[PDB]
């Protein structure tokens, strides 16, 4: 896990001392941004199904060679799964906002992602062309405000540079 | 470890759910008292010494027999060993109180710590006493109640964080 | 030197990774704070050379035994040393409310002073009860703004707890 | 390490003197402008593999003799760690961006790192290329000037930050 | 670790024996199956990843529940430990088939792996799953019969060896 | 590197000892499978542009999206590079040939190729539809002896293994 | 124990790899020498008796002062012992020969035997001249093959060098 | 439990050695200076009551402020856990002596002594003017033996450096 | 660890009494005899390499299946081990007559030898026997009654430390 | 490390070239006299006792201020040292011997052997005759003309193996 | 050098403490000592020439063997080299009588001399023997007093059990 | 490290000379003194931290800019770094005053205290200062000469031993 909260406490933890005004001016530095991060967050939530199905649209649009036989795409049910890993990844980023910090995305869908997408024969251009067109896609005002948008595509694009 | 937004996300986890809007709705309202939570903190880390000490000095004046010799506070080396787990106890119960969860206090403090005092010789007992006595204080300077301590807050209800650090010690208490 | 900076960046230095958006949140939390902290350290340094005599003129007054020939403070130049330390640890306080952290007083005025005071035979209930003094010599607003008052006084505590 | 505010203070501390009203005002105005830092970093950040493989492809096509055998970045080895170490300089260059004072970088990255070098055999003016195509994709991400991506922020004058990734990465480039 | 040679000589000496003639001519029929060996040890390794890949998916597909919440695959972090894991047991199956003893497996991967497995909440039906697959393939793999790989070698029975590589497996499984 | 003399050499230094019997037993292996292995590494030296040409040709026909702008192979030098470092990898497969074991591939081909390949967006599969299909394309004994073609595929092999 | 396999598969487990082309080759040494190896220790597993006789009389023929009260052969027990240990040693020597390697002599005969040696006041001397006495009798082709005589004398070698 | 006998016992067994004579040699020293050693420690053990009053005597002669409310002594239970301490000081240096070491205030009232009065509010200085008054107060031959003398005020020295 | 002034110590601290006559009595006893336990010590330990000898090699006669395959002293490398655990004994009991106390003994080398040597498969009747070989040849050495090897001492009764020998490997079997 | 066959890769990968024919004919050279390098190794590892005891003999012999007070072989821990020295270098040039290439020795022994002999002040000309003297005996084993201990091989032409041991050693004489 | 004042000095310096008590009352054991055994080491050193030849005598008496060829002393040279370690020997048991511990005959005679005696083929019984000779042969108070005779016999039983 | 008798036996010992009559009476000399040498030590040890706040108060006193912003006295952590330097100066001081020879002190205190001085910028003139002052302060003690405190000892003549405490002080102070 990471977040601010996590962070600071641990490191006073590895220091061994009490949490001194630096942890609790991190700790304001989370509550400034909740707005922000739990908007973008609650707008994820609420518009999941169609980020995903866009995202993963874009994907196989941007990469038909999935389709062909013994590529990722081959079958309904891989494509079904692709779909399921974009909503994942969009899951772990709506929880990396709610958190304030990229600890659920680390912990549950980037650490040992390239290991395993290595095992699969998943190409990480694929998820990061996904993960693109939800960033780029992303409009001011009329989906999040601008702090909820550079929440928004902040996780995106420590996806994208996980999977690049 | 985990705090109350990430223990919010890994119960959301379990079910594979987006953070729903009463989840979001708590943290909310966690975020809205950050500074009620805040100046809990800052009320027991500023009295952390004063809380450590009167609590072993309370255990102590009330079991007479841990300076007695064989007593597990006689020594100084054991007092001092003492006073630092009651010092490392109340920094892991300010942990879990600016982070809203006890994920920290229990992982890092409380696990192997009753296997550990038995281990030890380590009186179950006089430890629970302590932590109480450190319950009490730390709740009393939460809410600003302190005899001979007062903290200048904005005036406020703070039940709820006092509720919380009394939970926290009471986490201690019974994994001990 | 601890301040929310610092630890923030050596938290992801020491994972190897770029500032994410924890880091950032704990920098907008310093930036919040700064202006409290800041107003206390205004305080500090502009009436520091008062705050200092009162300190120390309290640390006397409670601790006449320290004029005592042996005892520390029994020549005009341990007393002037008396001031000059305390003076000493304002400006600390002064810098950990700069910095917003207990970095300054950390590696300045803390580490080693159980040993410098043990040698010198210089008793930390002294520099307690002028930092005490201090503490509870501090009014809002008479001197400084709820909020910088919290910072100052968190300062002076951290000190204190140093101290015992 | 040292961040702005604490090297005003070692400044300060010099000459045994409080925090002056002038650094005082220079730190207050290090606030105001730490949206627009926070932004700064936020842009360098999110285009880091960008930036990093884009100067290393630079360095490698402006001189194909290191992708030439005897040359450091032929080797899918020697190539990754030219990968590695230009991430790690735009990640302490990064870290000095956020903390406005390059203390980190000098202390954790380019000390030692010019005779580093010298002991492998990594040529100095190649990784003083990648660096200086670092400094330039940097400092266009955080003017929002980067042909290939746009990062929106509300409009305003960045050209300090940028002058201070500049200064960053010509730090970079004298240490080796 | 012993191997085939070295389980012989360890079973004569439990008896203070030279080796005998019986023990000599089944180590001669070792050697002379050799080649034999070594080619099913290259269809093992040159479709290790294939190999490994298959079972866990096969594994997951038979259970689904591994890759929903609270499930052991989920979390490409316990994707990738899983993958891990039974790349190393393919490893070590190999090291035994090489080996022509199961000693190495047994020392190396299977000692206190049924303890790891329950302490880290590893399912053992779904581990026994995967390394069954992953016998299957290695299986066919040694009988040149896999449907998705024809390793050229020259023709003759290696059933001896597919039954060494099973043994192995059920090793593996029954360890669990 | 990493050969049959480099590891039981390395064994006998970590252990400290003179070369054994097992030592030499191991080298007398080296001797006798030189044989088919330098046969392998000669002909793949003799007539490594058609292969290589070949292996680049089936990549990119396997995967036209390569061509694509934003791709790896989206221009004349990025194809030509992919050509060159086909060639790369079949030199340090001579090279494995000629040593007798990965040594050469693992330590100038496979080891941070993946980081490589990541930051510079080239697909591994792309690698390895190269080496499948230069694997498949052997033919005994028209390009070379069953056992130069067990050392060639497995060398192959040992290729797409570090790359999937 | 040390042998030919044992030692690439235990570079290849602290390498955490699967076997590759040089681990094959070296079992493929394995399988070359084995002929030579084993008929050595067939022959010693045959004419063992005679041989550890033959070797024991050397040793007390070229140190009759073990007959000595106080010294190693002072009795027909320990002279019958001193055989016992011959027979040992022989006996691990035809298990390096059946195993290819110095793996059980190294773990069986060499480890501690200094200790023992010196603990017990048994020269090595002795165990050297009973061995360079069997190292030296031995006949080519009357006794063995000229290569099964390399493996026998190589094993012999390798036992005096521990005790020399 | 530092002494000459535990000392020179644990470098042997550090260095895995049986007494040697330098080992003997020291116990030889430790069986010189019992004599004085002991009778110092005996007349400890026989006047300590009047020797523990005494220097608590002096101790709050000295600072008559640890009587003043917030300090320690300001109770008499306080003042009485003073003298407690005194006497426990004072039957560590009892045991000191009988050891011919430092062991039992090493391990029993100097280990962890000053973070207990640094939390409790213990001036060291208090317990440094006892033990100098303890140790001043002391005459030759008129309480003790010159060397019995010696080893007492080595004792109360030894515990004034830890306080200092 | 402790020596006979230690223990009397320790045990003086548990009833927070200074060193009582008696207990002073007792250790100028120990004192006086000093030179006698000086003289036993140096018995032991100049004859350390003849006891461990011969009490392993008695142990080897008496049992011959240690010697046999299978059996403990069996393969040099475990008769070294044997012979080094002898020394080992002998040694921490050299330090145990040395000090006047067994703390030494039990701390450093009982401490767990039980359970090692059963989790070792050594047997704890040959060890015992190993054990009592050692203490009969070690008092004889204390009583200068050897009768291969004596050693000059002044005339006198060395009973009490023979018996404390006896007793520290009698405190070494019974942790067996 | 390399060895014979890696020098060659090693050579034209500088050239970004595939292994040349007459590059794959000197390897086949090697390799068809592949049998002669094994019986040399073994004729070195076989005598390697009485190579570095003969060697450090002679040099103590014709240098006899090394046993002297103040020589470097005075003090058997010293002797010892310089017995294990000599063994090392014996080692590391029979495996240069095994390998065909002197990387093993260069890279192992001989890199900063100079600098260590000339801080602990080891006689760089002593070393080198006991180095001369392993090198005369060692190329006499090879050659099987040692005139107290003849190895049965077969009759030919090892003066290549004799003349690479002799570069070996030559290449260790240079180092210090 | 292991002696008492090395031993408790280097125990005070790993424990980072002055002298104590404990390392005052070791040196007094070498100063009690001292008598004894530098009587020892002057009669050694006064007598050390007859003594040497005599122990030599000895080992080669007990040990006619050792002048067979290829045996340790079947030269001149090497007979004289026999003597030469033995007076080595006896010269480090002087510096061990000298300086109370058997610091220089372990760092100068014992440590290696395993190594060095199992290369050049010297028997430890020839040492044992010798200096098993030196030590029944002397005599109390003929040739020292009974301490000084302790302390010798001493360092040579420390010396044989090096060597067994 | 050496003392007073391993440093005779080392000079012994590079003449491969038996400790002559001349160096055993100095050793006789030593021992007879060796009462006035505990004296001294205990002198010493018994006014350790006296002696070490003496010195750097003294040394601080003389000059002031050690503790003004800059100085090497200036912050509390230097000022305990300094003090605890002055307490193992002094306990290598008293080591060596113990040992009656400076390897002690030369092998564990001054062997590279300049170069570290250097490095850190620790000032040599003041160093030595407090070494000097130290020495002073030792000087008396030694002699009984302090003003303020006395040690009872009996009448004698220890100008030796000051005369070694001075002799191990300006060997520190001509170390650094």
């Amino acid at each position: 896990m990471k977040s601010v909260i996590t962070t600071t406490i641990s490191a006073a933890d590895a220091a061994g001392r009490f949490p001194s005004s630096s942890d609790l001016e991190s700790v304001q530095g989370n509550i400034q941004r909740a707005a922000s991060r739990l908007e973008a967050a609650e707008k994820l939530a609420g518009n999941h199904e169609a980020v995903v199905k866009e995202a993963g649209d874009a994907c196989f649009a941007k990469y038909p060679y999935l389709k062909n036989p013994g590529e990722a795409g081959d079958s309904q049910e891989k494509i079904n799964k692709c779909y399921r890993d974009i909503d994942h990844y969009m899951r772990l980023i709506n929880y990396s906002l709610v958190v304030g910090g990229t600890g659920p995305l680390d912990e549950w869908g980037i650490a040992g992602a390239r290991e395993v997408y290595r095992a699969l024969n998943l190409p990480g251009s694929s998820y990061i062309a996904a993960f693109v067109f939800t960033r780029d896609r992303l409009c001011v005002p009329r989906d999040m405000s601008a702090q909820a948008a550079v929440e928004f595509s902040g996780a995106l694009d420590y996806v994208i540079n996980s999977l690049c | 470890m985990l705090d109350a937004f990430s223990r919010v996300v890994v119960n959301s986890d379990s079910k594979a759910a987006y953070v729903s809007g009463s989840d979001l709705q708590a943290l909310k309202t966690f975020i809205a008292d950050g500074n009620k939570r805040l100046d809990a903190v800052n009320s027991i880390v500023s009295n952390a010494s004063c809380i450590v000490s009167d609590a072993v000095s309370g255990m102590i004046c009330e079991n007479p027999g841990l300076i007695a010799p064989g007593g597990n506070c006689y020594t100084n080396r054991r007092m001092a060993a003492c006073l630092r787990d009651g010092e490392i106890i109340l920094r892991y119960t300010s942990y879990a109180l600016l982070a809203g969860d006890s994920s920290v206090l229990e992982d890092r403090c409380l696990n192997g710590l009753k296997e550990t005092y038995i281990a030890l010789g380590v009186p179950t007992n006089s430890t629970a006493r302590a932590v109480s006595i450190m319950k009490s204080s730390a709740v009393a300077f939460i809410s600003n109640t302190a005899p001979q301590r007062k903290m200048a807050t904005a005036a406020g209800d703070c039940s709820a964080l006092s509720s919380e650090v009394a939970s926290y010690c009471d986490k201690v208490s019974a994994a001990i």
